[PDB]
């Protein structure tokens, strides 16, 4: 078993909680 | 006028924020602010401007490193958290986060028997390149990249067994939610109307391209995301079976899809478990 | 627009497509509701995929202004999607769409949503927290005696209803804007008055704790006393000003303020 | 001599 744990971020999201499409 | 000032050192970063971060006129409380997902405290303050320093080592305060070929990229953040209004029921001012990166320059063998590096990238959407961490909204795709350096070895397929997402770099904490699972089955791609997928064919058999549609934490007010993967490999030509494969769900055909390898090795996503006897 | 509003005579019809984003994906009819009160709808139409609301014109926790020639009913439609395959995630946001029907009108207290030059009102829509919310309460100009205008009282909440959970009480004990006396806002009733029959206030946003829906009501008591008459513990404007640690009134006696700090100004 | 009166909704946008 060789692995490998790997961590991405942080993947900022907008602050919008109501946005939504045009 | 630098409102947050980073000095990458050589094995510390050192981070100074003005007070007056928000230019509301009001200052900050210096204890609102901290480093990193760990919430490390400052180490310093200085009343001439109004400024807060953080110091730590580039592996400290739940910091993120990347391993690309000829850099290290260290990524970590300032949250601003204000205290509570007197009365709890209300809230006058929203939580921040201000991200912080440090970039520095950087007979063949087998590892089942000289050290593999695993890397994931965040890419745009025609990979090409890679993007921004910043200006993803609800809607969104993370075109994600799994790859494991090729120097001098004999050669590896790649797999990702699980992917679990979370709000720090610890994905045993909550919230959390599994994107892959039970040995590389793309659960998200099973439920509601996402679309998220494992990518084929494979530029080459040591990358795995996946695609997850964007979400958040319910709760969650700092509105950002980290996910932690576990990648391995095995030898190239190997046939993928029910612990070694990635499996999408197709929506429209109703039924997992392996990226390689027979129909029937995705089987046991259905059911939820994939461990051997 | 995906919404379309009826003002009809003593009703309003507010018919919604389900394909509320124009990205072609459809809501579910049951997430949508109208009014603070969550009222359900009243009709689908399958074919067309869209939802109708039909409610009277005081129902369902909707706000009614009189100014001098127009009755404005305002209320709106909520948007609340059900809960995610893996509930502690969202892959969808709420939504709030602002409702809205005039109609011209066939003591008289009112409040007024200021811009913050005072010269003009201002749309109910696009508060940040960080913004400052100015009411103007006033009180009609009949025939009768001159007369001075005060709030009571203003408690914020998220429906008509102050004395629903969860609540905020912005103005208290008479008079006593309280919420100037915490934390950092800078909350205050402004002076000098334009007209005694005029109180003029400035609150600093905020919003309530666990609400999805990101607004407020405020409801106030106002009352009136003749012009002429001394302000006292039952009946003032008072102001506190963090920087000199005192309270003070817009108009009166500095003492009359004093029963602020105690948390009672009601005279046994 | 008083009323109640209500103003809103006040709608916060981010
Ligand atoms: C190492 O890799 C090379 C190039 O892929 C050849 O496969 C070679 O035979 C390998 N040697 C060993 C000892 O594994």
């Amino acid at each position: 078993e060789v692995a490998a744990d790997v961590v991405i971020g942080p993947v900022l999201l907008s602050a919008d909680h109501h946005h939504h499409h045009h | 006028y630098t409102p947050v000032a980073v000095q990458c050192q050589e094995a510390q970063l050192v981070v100074t924020v003005h007070r007056d971060l928000f230019g509301t006129g009001r200052l900050i409380n210096a204890a609102d602010l901290t480093l990193g997902p760990a919430a490390c405290k400052h180490s310093s303050l200085n009343a001439a401007h109004n400024t807060v320093t953080f110091a730590a080592g580039l592996h400290e305060c739940g910091s993120v490193v990347q391993v690309t070929p000829d850099t290290l990229i260290y990524r970590t953040l300032i949250n601003y958290d204000p205290s509570p209004a007197s009365n709890p029921v209300i809230i006058r001012t929203n939580p921040a986060v201000i991200p912080i990166e440090c970039h520095y320059p950087r007979p063949t063998w087998s590892p089942f028997n000289e050290r593999l590096v695993f890397s994931l990238r965040l890419m745009s959407d025609d990979w090409s390149t890679e993007r921004p961490f910043t200006g993803f909204q609800l809607g969104d795709i993370l075109n994600i990249q799994a790859e494991v350096s090729t120097e001098n070895h004999v050669p590896l397929r790649l797999f990702v067994d699980s992917c679990v997402a979370a709000l720090s770099p610890d994905g045993d904490s909550s919230p959390h939610y599994a994107i892959i699972d039970f040995n590389g089955c793309l659960v998200d791609g099973r439920v509601d109307d996402t679309s998220s997928a494992f990518i084929t064919p494979r530029p080459r058999e040591d990358v795995l391209r996946f695609r997850i549609d964007v979400f958040r934490f319910a709760g969650d007010n700092r509105n950002l995301i980290y996910i932690t993967c576990h990648l391995k490999v095995t030898p190239a030509d190997q046939g993928p079976d029910p612990q070694n494969k990635a499996c999408s769900f197709n929506k429209a055909r109703n039924t997992w899809v392996p990226v390689e390898g027979s129909r029937d090795v995705c089987n046991c996503c259905e059911t939820g478990n994939c461990e051997p006897p």
